[PDB]
């Protein structure tokens, strides 16, 4: 099950980038976060990839709700530190 | 879909974790899209060096169980890919295994302009031609990449 992660409607996507690339339980090299909005799939962020990351960078400096991101959502996080895709239980 | 798929979560992963030859450019016409997307090669060596290929890949929802289907949108003369753009790469078709990713793939596609290979080639002329005259091949390469026929077949230019 998804490992709840909680914050505040406010925060910025780079908020997000930075708990997982600095928490001492995690530091994810460079993550990739999707979620799916509204039936579809919506890429937040990535850097891996340059065609990606270069339409993908105004949203770390996107408000979070501003991604119509709503709680509950899980979200996909990928990155070399995970064996497998991780769901994160977002927490409002 | 309600969340995303076996198939979205895994290509995620993968699409992630790329370690591609400064050769090899991936690129997405949607960020949103991660199930299709093209790869360009431009080899900087063997008998295809200075050319430039498109591959287009289209990851189906039965990923990584299935794999991916990917074709040559470049016409080229080439043992392994034929003029409809048919790519026989083994892990692509019956080597196939849940284990290997996107990276396998890439590398493999690579792999192939830097040795093909006259075994179980799609062009069996190209194929002969590559192992009964190595050069005629290397001279067929070039005159098709810049443009030209090789019998009555017509090879549109392809260098970068």
């Amino acid at each position: 099950l998804p490992q709840n992660i909680q914050f505040s409607p406010s925060a910025k996507l780079q908020e997000v980038l930075d708990y997982l690339t600095n928490s001492a339980s995690l530091q994810m090299k460079s993550p990739a976060i999707t979620a799916t909005l509204e039936g579809k799939n919506r890429t937040l962020y990535m850097q891996s990839v340059t065609s990606i990351e270069e339409r993908t960078r105004p949203n770390l400096s996107k408000t979070l709700k501003e991604l119509g991101l709503v709680d509950g959502q899980e979200l996909a996080v990928a990155d070399v530190t995970t064996p497998q895709t991780v769901l994160f239980k977002l927490h409002f | 879909g309600s969340m995303a798929s076996a198939a979205q979560l895994r290509i995620q992963k993968d699409i992630n974790e790329l370690n591609l030859p400064k050769t090899c450019d991936i690129s997405f016409s949607d960020p949103d899209d991660l199930l299709n997307f093209k790869l360009v090669i431009c080899p900087d060596e063997g008998f295809y060096k200075s050319g430039k290929f498109v591959f287009s890949f289209k990851v189906g929802q039965g990923y990584p169980h299935d794999p991916p289907k990917v074709k040559c949108e470049t016409m080229v003369y080439h043992p392994n890919i034929d003029l409809e753009g048919n790519v026989c790469l083994n892990i692509l078709r019956e080597d196939w295994k849940p284990v290997l990713t996107i990276n396998s793939i890439i590398y493999g596609l690579q792999y192939l302009f830097l040795e093909p290979n006259p075994e179980d080639p799609l062009n069996k002329e190209a194929a002969e031609v590559l192992q009964n005259n190595r050069r005629l091949f290397e001279q067929n390469v070039q005159r098709s990449m810049r443009g030209g026929y090789i019998g009555s077949t017509y090879f549109e230019r392809c260098l970068k």
